């Protein structure tokens, strides 16, 4: 008669690595790395992403006429912008401190748009022929919907002096711009006054823009340029404009109703009409794994990103042949 | 393994023992059979569970990338920002992969240790009342019935009775 | 007769954690994490911190009249500035490259103040009515003590042309500014000349400032703005000023006598009249522990900061029940 | 423990042994008593001291935060700077906490190892001149006086004399 | 060491054994000599090789500094950039130095383990047919010629023949 | 008769450290840290470094007359610039976005220089007396070879209007500058026109430079200043200049033929005429070690840098005394 001591074996093939030996077959193991995703862009905790499709952040915010979908947008979980969206600045130009503004959008979940300068209100100047063929809408030459390209009326551009008091108990994103004409002849043609300026002031802001003239390559059929500036106007503070030419006035200014966790995700992908609690640029994640290896930039309740192809822990013991 | 039991002096495992990790197999006149050692098995289950949770929780707080945008004349700080984000991923990737590697090895030797300690536990009870065969087995001098076998698994092997 | 082998046990309750088991009672352990501080801001190696109290770095350096305490300051170990000090820029404005200057102060232990432009020396211009109600001292309207707000004398602002040669064998922090008036009427009222400038030159510096006019919100009772600039004037180099209006001249310039390890600590706390060799924003540290968990930003001979609540090493062995 | 001695076949420690970590307890006609094994104890004291100093020194050079200020339109590099400082704290926090965790486990098994090696050292001297009881104790066939006991602690147990 | 064999109950190594890491030394009427145990030695060689390659490969991807230039009024981001590059060097320096430290200790105990397991392997074959001297040696009751010695190294020690 | 079990010992003295014990002698060990270098700057994979010697990147690129060696440079593996090269900007000035340009050079292996504006072509203006004593060549007063310092002809500076179309299928580094004179008298002396400008435009660039006048310290015998600007002109895009004074025209513009891994190494060292596959500022590396401790900034197939003095792995076992 005898009694032996021994240990478990089974039909498992799962292997794990150690420092001294690799591909060690074990009886039990636990994968801790999530390797899969659904391949779609998706609602996060129910809340839909703002998918700009082919519009850019600038295109949306300036109200490019191709970005009609994104007038009065509902609140979003996160934002999706392509790498090189075609519908950016229709009229050639620059967006001043664009990246610093995009950064602000990571802290923002919802804008509510409001009018501060009525388009009609420009009684002394002409407001309805401030268009270009670079921004076409339904065949006709149009312009950024949120700003007014002011021109002279019966050959006179009198000084503009406008003030807006923020009486909303919110911060307010104000946008405006300046036009940089091609030659001294076009300067006089549009605004008459040979030397012009735009002075914008707030409690903090103390700015004075002047148009710079230069011969430039035709981008989108135009050698003229627009340079757009912005500020956050704090509540109970007034912004003051004064200009004798080349001024792009604000019609609408976005109001910042909700501030939360958001992000500007970069993805060529569209919309799966799916829901998740962890999103990536390549797709969405649904797992209990502590790790994943899909893509570093995620949003929501996510496992930790690593570059590993494999993370498997031995739980059981060396399995015999 | 470090402790010499698993794939060592005990050459192989038992497909026939399904109700535990470590245990005994007896053979006498009345029959044979596998019995899992609950205590050593439950200890192994706890030790590994904690190990896995300990590992998960230690990696719980780790670097998270955020997207940041830089224009055409901010190339230096774009590049700084890339190397910073990449740099941390390599570190946290190395940590995870190494920890797994190191603790896997410790996990297998842990199992090896537990078998060996269970074998010695039995060896110490039997003393010179059985032959140490050298393969994990002890061959009794006295006839050992199923209570005598249970007596060994019990921890209650009555040495003075069978000497 | 018998002999046994065994091990130590005792009345210890100290526990430690391991990978596989937590709260393991041991006979001996060693805490390596320092968890406590005195809660005070303190002298470092004897040397006192420059505690600005409610003044800011700008307020101190420009000589804001509320920052009278900090005229001719002694050398400091480190500096303490509040989060939002009330006595910053009394007259609304901006400090140009303020953060880059504050950074320089981390390399600085002592300034010695010296006069380079005598206030009297302004014989051609008027220097004694360069004040505002935004900076009051003892009831009367005053101004930044280290700079001179120059105005016209009997309705004439002639061109200023001043040069200072640094013959001290030190670097020299020079400060100056420009005034940005409200309207063209106030420009002429103060300086007469409609278009003005300030040209400042050194071996490196080649600057020309112009006043920008704009309608601005009244901050501290004033819609006017001051924009302050600075340079380090290297020894044996001269700085040259030239201006026909809107100029804020340097009276005093700080001299950089000592350069050492310092830091601008941010703390609402005041002064305990205590001494230490490791200081934090929340208090001071006196321990031999290799670690602490008080606050990341420290100064002096300190243990290493970690976010842990507990770091205890087993020295002894598993203690029996 | 890995080595099966502490809280293993030796079920518990000795409150009565205060002058060392590991040692012997004898009981014969003339009395009983605890004697610490100096050599194994001093080795354990050195090993752990070095361990602690090794740990301190390895953490000695580690990331130190510095305060930096950024204005309202430098938000990206403010945020970059925060994630960089935070990122390193998490790394150095993980390192410290993990090292402690891993080396604590090694420290306890080290102690377990030392007891076991001391038990085997004794076992090897006595050989078949005493009964291996299975609880850490060896029961002698010959009467063993206090010199005979010292002989065992000595390392000088004269086997040929008592066989 | 943890396993008590190297510099333990086997007090010292053998300058005379050059063809392996672990092995046997016999002495009988016909002569004496060293014979390396190939199996245990080749296992040790593989385990350490893998260990070294595993270590090299894990450090293979690690932070690489790049030169970046900043002017006189970019001092903050110059300093940020320095602390970032330095910060990663300290981390990767700590990793390398610690890993070496930890795995060196494991390597020496690995060797200690292998000797001990080889000693036990032999001990289990001989059983009570030889005296366990306590120094790594087994003294036979029967005369043991060079085939009898090879029989032990073989793994083929015929116990029933010599009992 | 007896048989023993034992282990190897030998005449080795190699030691290794462990957590619990240091200077442990072992039978076998493996050093993994490379501690040595040849001490020379060297060809990388055959390809020679661009060693500027005492010239700077600016000096080379603007064609400083002391940097004659570096006209039409061959392709390089990497670049070597001293800490403080003496031959930088001969005529005092600033290089605009210099660091951002130097960064671009890390992505560049070869420039091919080409002429876009012929020096002769300046028929309306004078081009051959655009020199200064600050940049001497062979005793005579000279200037940056790649740019033309234009001056008035028979007391008239008519408006310049020049356009260059990039028809090479490459990016093109264009360089130009502006002169900042000492006083209003020298402005008229050189260019006559009291108020001048330079407008430079591309598809993206929209710039208008004006000369700033100030009294400045004589650097290299001159109180005047030059401020150099640059752009990358993309293929099939035209750059347009227009100026009525103070203009430094491009003669030559560097063409970017090859883009690869490069770096601007900083080293006082010269050239060993040696070849390597891993280079550092202090020397070159030839080893199979996975680590080294020479210098963090390397280029090529290199081991990993660590700050360690010693990394030795035990391979064998504890060696007996
Ligand atoms: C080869 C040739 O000689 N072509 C002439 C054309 O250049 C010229 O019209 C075109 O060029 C002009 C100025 O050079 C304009 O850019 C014009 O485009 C528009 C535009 O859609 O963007 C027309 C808009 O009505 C106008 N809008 C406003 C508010 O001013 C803008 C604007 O002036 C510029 O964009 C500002 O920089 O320009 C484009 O069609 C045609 C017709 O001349 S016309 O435009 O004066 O009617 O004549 C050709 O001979
Ligand atoms: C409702 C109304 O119309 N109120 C009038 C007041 O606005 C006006 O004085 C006030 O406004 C003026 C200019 O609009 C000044 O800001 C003035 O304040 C001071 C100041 O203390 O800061 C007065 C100082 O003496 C003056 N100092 C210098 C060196 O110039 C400064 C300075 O001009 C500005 O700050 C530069 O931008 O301003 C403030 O009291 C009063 C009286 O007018 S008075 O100032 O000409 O005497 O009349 C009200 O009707
Ligand atoms: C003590 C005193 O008054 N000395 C007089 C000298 O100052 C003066 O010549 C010197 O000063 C002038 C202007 O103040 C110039 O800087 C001149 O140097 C040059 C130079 O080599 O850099 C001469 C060059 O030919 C000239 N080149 C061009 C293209 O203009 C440049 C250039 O004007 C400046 O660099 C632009 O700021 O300057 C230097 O020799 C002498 C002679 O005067 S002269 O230059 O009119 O002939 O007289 C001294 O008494
Ligand atoms: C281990 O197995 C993997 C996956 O089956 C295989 O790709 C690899 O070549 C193996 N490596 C070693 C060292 O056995
Ligand atoms: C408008 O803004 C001013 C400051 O410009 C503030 O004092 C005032 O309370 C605001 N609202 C109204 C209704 O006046
Ligand atoms: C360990 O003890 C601590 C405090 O004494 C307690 O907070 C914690 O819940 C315990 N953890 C476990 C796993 O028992
Ligand atoms: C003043 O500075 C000049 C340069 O501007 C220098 O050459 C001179 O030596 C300095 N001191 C005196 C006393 O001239
Ligand atoms: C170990 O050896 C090194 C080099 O020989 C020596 O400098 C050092 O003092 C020694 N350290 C210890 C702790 O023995
Ligand atoms: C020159 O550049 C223009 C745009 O400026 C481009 O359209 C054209 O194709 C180029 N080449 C020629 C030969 O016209
Ligand atoms: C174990 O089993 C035996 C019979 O085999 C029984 O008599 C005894 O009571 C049991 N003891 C324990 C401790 O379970
Ligand atoms: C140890 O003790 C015995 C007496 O018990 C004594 O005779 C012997 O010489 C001692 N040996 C050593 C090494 O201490
Ligand atoms: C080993 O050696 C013995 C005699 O020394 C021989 O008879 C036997 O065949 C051998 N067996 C093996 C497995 O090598």
């Amino acid at each position: 008669d005898q009694i032996c001591i021994g240990y478990h074996a089974n039909n498992s093939t799962e292997q794990v690595d150690t420092i001294m030996e690799k591909n060690v077959t074990v009886t039990h193991a636990q994968d801790i790395l999530e390797k899969t995703h659904n391949g779609k862009l998706c609602d996060l905790d129910g809340v839909k992403p703002l998918i700009l499709r082919d519009c850019s952040v600038a295109g949306w915010l300036l109200g490019n006429p191709m970005c009609d979908e994104f007038i009065n947008v509902p609140e979003w979980s996160y934002i999706v912008e392509k790498a090189n969206p075609v519908n950016d600045l229709c009229y050639p130009g620059d967006f001043n401190d664009y990246e610093e503004l995009k950064h602000l959008l990571s802290r923002i979940n919802h804008f509510e748009k409001i009018q501060i300068i009525p388009k009609s209100s420009w009684s002394s100047h002409e407001a309805s022929l401030g268009v270009s063929s670079a921004c076409p809408y339904q065949g006709k030459s149009s312009f950024f919907r949120n700003v007014v390209w002011l021109i002279k009326k019966n050959s006179t551009y009198p000084t503009i002096k406008r003030s807006y008091n923020n009486t909303n108990q919110e911060d307010l994103l104000v946008l405006w711009g300046i036009h940089h004409p091609n030659d001294a002849a076009e300067q006089t043609k549009l605004y008459q006054n040979p030397t012009t300026y735009i002075s914008v002031g707030t409690s903090t802001l103390n700015q004075r823009l002047v148009p710079r003239i230069a011969t430039r390559s035709k981008v989108n059929g135009q050698s003229g340029r627009m340079e757009f500036f912005w500020t956050i106007l704090k509540p109970n503070d007034a912004i003051n404009f004064e200009s004798n030419g080349n001024f792009i006035a604000p019609e609408y200014a976005y109001k910042i109703v909700k501030k939360g966790d958001s992000t500007i995700m970069k993805s060529e992908l569209e919309y799966g009409n799916c829901n998740t609690k962890c999103q990536t640029p390549m797709g969405a994640i649904n797992s209990s794994m502590p790790f994943h290896n899909i893509h570093p930039l995620t949003i929501g309740e996510c496992p930790k990103y690593v570059k590993s192809n494999r993370l498997v822990l031995a739980t059981g013991l060396r399995n015999s042949p | 393994g470090l402790f010499g039991a698993i794939a060592g002096f005990i050459e192989g495992g038992w497909q026939g023992m399904v109700d535990g990790w470590y245990g005994y197999h007896h053979s006498n006149e009345q029959g044979s059979g596998y019995a899992a050692d609950k205590e050593s098995t439950q200890k192994a289950i706890d030790g590994v569970t904690n190990k896995v949770n300990s590992i998960i929780d230690k990696m719980n707080t780790q670097f998270e990338a955020v997207g940041r945008e830089f224009n055409n004349l901010e190339r230096r700080i774009e590049n700084l920002n890339k190397k910073m984000e990449d740099g941390f991923l390599d570190v946290w990737t190395y940590n995870a992969e190494l920890l797994v590697l190191m603790e896997n090895e410790r996990t297998l030797d842990f199992h090896d240790s537990n078998v060996k300690n269970l074998y010695d536990k039995v060896r110490l009870q039997l003393r010179d009342n059985a032959k140490e065969l050298g393969n994990g087995c002890f061959e009794f001098y006295h006839k050992c019935d199923n209570e005598c076998m249970e007596s060994v698994r019990n921890g209650t092997y009555d040495y003075p009775q069978y000497s």
